[PDB]
């Protein structure tokens, strides 16, 4: 789940 | 490599260290000021969290070597990486929750 | 685990040699001088062999599973059992 | 020379532990001839797997001797070793050198043995990670691996406990919060009491290393923070903490329930030893120390009674010198007393089975055995209770 | 020291049979029967000799000092003595 | 000659340099002496028989598998009601070649319908009869070479009126009788030479108005006579020839369901009077009574559907050849396990064991399964031998609870 992880940050953001 | 999330008890560091300086000052009748008292027995009894999240980062990384085992797991693992991607939401992704 | 096993049969204080010799007769794999012990050890393997027969014919409820050679220069404290005979020769004192 | 094949014909699977006998046959034949009452028993101490480990408990062996593990809590000193220390020993050949090594992958903390097993091992860690060992053959891997949620624990294992019998196959597992959960000695999944030692006050019991009473009894005594005798039992209608017979301070770091009837009663009595500087009696109807004993110079870790005198201690100090005492004979004085190389803080103490003899364990690696042939078989049931109605007017004005 | 040691040693705490060789080969003196002398010892002795042949191939006057080969139900030892060889069945344990 | 002189050698002892030293260095071993140290180390239907052929059980299903003692260890690997494969006429029997060592039957015969439960009969192994499903025992002679069922009794109330459930002999041969205990609660017993019609119409019900049936109600295993009649709701009735105890008076029951396996225990090799009648619970169980027990007094066990047919081994009164509903024919035997499996017959898969017998050679399983093949399963040891009074000993125990 890496791409999903930085999908989770980048809509924390 | 990567850039993205990660999950991690991030706890650890500093709950022991808050529990054994403030509890001891506490039993050794000693004070200790009220936003550290608070805080570190909040964090304390938040340890439990903090260790099924030592739990999960131990089983995040026994995860990504069973989804590196062998072929058909990266082949068709795409049920266990919707998982972990809702898992890695609800645990690691969490804005002050 | 070669690592154990030759660490506490090499590492043993005063052990000269040892001679690990399975049915080959050959101890290709031990701390004797091989050019030298191989051939001893066959020989050692047959005439061993005629050793089982004898303890094991005569008396067949008698294995060997150690072989304190106390000969007159050298302590072949042999290590044996149904499989192999560690032949070892090791220092007196 | 080339040898793979014989790497799998010779170095296999059952020739591994042939192996193991002929090394251990031939390193025990090196006790070889030519081929033409303090007295101190023995001695153990391994230059690489023991060498400056801070432990604070082992897993003794009162019954079965001459093969003890040193469970200990693996130090720095080794950093390129697998992280975890238990090494059982041989007394019986008396050896120090590193054979019967045994590893973990954490801070082994107090591994004691199984129950109904000499060969499996169980035991805690910093992070509570209790691990197993099966060593039917000669194996040291740890292979089992307790969950760590928020129900388990994340601090070290005190002192695990062994409760029942072949039916009930209990273990009590600790952390400094005090957490109870007594897993199951076949299945590391379910801890079936898994409760918090609630207690009058602060429930939250900074437990430090309690104390099982003789019998299979359940009520415990939990040594804690200040002393704090926490006096209960793990089910009924007290399934938490009921009270907290104290008087002795500091964390407890040494308390031993009654030790075995010579030819005295039961007497349902129990001791204490910790930062207080000394050792407290007790018994089940004081609610303070019975008697206070000599606070010595520095912190009194441990604490032992003898099985074959019953009214008879032993303990160590911050100091390292160990007194053993046996009120009913040596009253003001213990009845031998010796210390250790020079004068550290040790950590622990235990009588051997057999009596007359006990292995004391220091807090930094090496383990000492001391011998004291004075005690025989005499009825000290007599000298029991005359001593305890000499403290009973003693007390009083 | 001949009729009380001889059963002191015939029946030895461990001694099974102590079937002294007579004149290296031909076991007849012992404490006990004929039989189990000369049977026994003798070929224990033969094959014995066989593999000290062979360990005297190597080296010839290096003997032994006490052989105690110490096999499983009862030990064999051979300690070459100057009319016979010592070959007596005595357990370990 | 070798030495002549043994006695001062071994009385003046000036040799005691090398005696002594010898045993010197034997007592010197004896310092030590260390063995091994003290780390924690320590020191039925196996191919027996088979009923099946192309010509005899080709892609047939042996729903009945009797124990014909008539030319014995031939186990008649039936046809019940069943549409598997077409080949001989309906009621087709296989009684296996186990004498003649073969996978195949002795002696197959075809009837005018789906039989249940035939069997032999006495003083030859050729006019065996069975009953049928018309209501009646058909009877056959195997030596005039009949396919189909050569000569059928009348099926009216002298035989079954209802369906049938099973048929053997009675007695010896000196009052040997074909009695069928049916499924219409009825153990009618013709003569050997008289089967026109099921004369000994000995049915064990009243004379009221319904078809009290009873399930699977075989006979006695070991010759005992008591033709089971096992209503639907236990009440295994003892239905005898006559009297005023041929029916259920002395009714040997304990059945949760349907009485289906009821066939009691064999001769007493070293058992007491082995009356055991069996009464096989339809709620996957197996109650055996007795003689004086008349209740589940060797309960045996199982987990799936009803059973169908047990019979006890005749080598061992104690083992048996019964069934359970996974395949494995839960063959109990009350001194050994008088609830589980005892001599678990390995059937195809979970095959529908709808039948259990025991020939009069015991020590064996002789059960129709939904293999085909009779599944032979080989007791081996329970033979003729002492300690088999556990068996009657654990049924009336049992019975008190």
């Amino acid at each position: 789940v890496f791409l999903m992880k930085q999908q989770s940050l980048l809509a924390k953001q | 490599t990567g850039n993205v999330l990660k999950l991690k008890v991030n706890f650890l560091p500093e709950i022991i260290t808050l529990s054994k300086e403030v509890r001891n000052l506490k039993w050794l009748g000693f004070r200790v000021p009220l936003a550290i008292v608070n805080k570190a027995h909040q964090a304390n009894q938040l340890y439990p969290f903090a260790i099924s999240l030592i739990e999960s980062v131990r089983t995040y990384e026994r995860t990504c070597e069973k989804v590196e085992e062998r072929n058909t797991i990266s082949l068709l693992v795409a049920g266990l990486k919707k998982e972990v991607q809702a898992l890695i939401a609800e645990g690691i992704a969490l804005v002050w929750e | 685990e070669v690592e154990e096993t030759l660490k506490r049969l090499q590492s043993q204080k005063g052990v000269q040699g040892i001679i690990v010799v399975n049915t080959e007769g050959i101890p290709i794999k031990s701390t004797m001088d091989n050019p030298t012990t191989t051939q001893y050890a066959s020989l050692m393997h047959s005439f061993i062999l005629k050793a089982r027969s004898t303890v094991r014919d005569i008396d067949p409820q008698n294995d060997l599973t150690f072989l304190r050679i106390r000969s007159k220069k050298n302590e072949i404290m042999v290590a044996p059992d149904k499989d192999y005979f560690l032949i070892v020769i090791q220092n007196p004192t | 020379l080339t040898e793979e094949e014989k790497q799998q014909i010779l170095h296999s699977e059952e020739f591994l532990s042939f192996f193991d006998h002929s090394t251990r046959i031939v390193e025990r034949a090196l006790s070889e001839q030519i081929n033409i009452k303090l007295s101190l028993n023995r001695q153990f101490f391994d230059e690489r797997w023991s060498k400056h480990r801070v432990v604070s408990c082992l897993d003794w062996s009162s019954q079965y001797p001459e093969l003890l593990v040193a469970s200990y809590n693996n130090n720095e000193d080794a950093p390129h070793e697998p992280d975890g220390v238990a090494l059982v020993w041989n007394m019986k050949y008396k050896k120090t050198t590193p054979e019967y090594v045994f590893h973990c992958q954490s801070a082994v903390m107090s591994a004691t043995f199984a129950k109904f097993h000499p060969n499996l091992v169980v035991g805690g860690t910093y992070s509570g990670q209790i691990v197993l060992w099966d060593n039917r053959s000669n194996k040291r891997t740890p292979v089992q691996r307790t969950p760590l949620s928020a129900a388990a624990h994340t601090h070290p294992v005190y002192c695990v406990n062994v409760v029942g019998t072949q039916n009930a196959h209990n273990l009590i597992s600790i952390s400094t919060d005090g957490k109870i959960c007594s897993w199951s000695l076949d299945m590391l999944s379910h801890p079936q009491d898994s409760m918090e030692l609630v207690h009058k006050q602060s429930k939250a019991v900074a437990v430090t290393s309690m104390s099982f009473p003789v019998g299979d009894v359940n009520n415990f005594v939990v040594g804690s923070e200040e002393g704090s005798v926490y006096t209960a039992c793990r089910h009924g209608s007290k399934a938490g903490i009921s009270e907290m017979f104290e008087g002795h301070q500091g964390p407890i770091t040494g308390i031993h329930c009654h030790a075995a009837v010579g030819a005295v009663d039961f007497s349902h009595l129990f001791v204490t030893s910790s930062f207080d500087w000394t050792v407290k009696l007790w018994s089940t109807k004081n609610n303070k120390p019975l008697y206070s004993f000599e606070d010595n110079a520095g912190y009194v870790y441990d604490v032992m009674w003898s099985p074959t005198h019953p009214a008879l201690f032993a303990c160590v100090d911050g100091m390292g010198r160990l007194d053993l005492w046996n009120l009913n004979n040596d009253t003001e004085v213990p009845t031998a007393s010796i210390s250790v190389e020079g004068n550290p803080a040790l950590n622990r103490v235990r009588w051997t089975h057999s009596g007359r003899e006990i292995a004391v364990g220091d807090s930094e690696g090496q383990i000492v055995i001391y011998d004291v042939g004075e005690q025989i078989a005499v009825p000290r049931n007599d000298e029991w209770a005359r001593f305890g109605r000499t403290l009973a007017e003693i007390n009083a004005n």
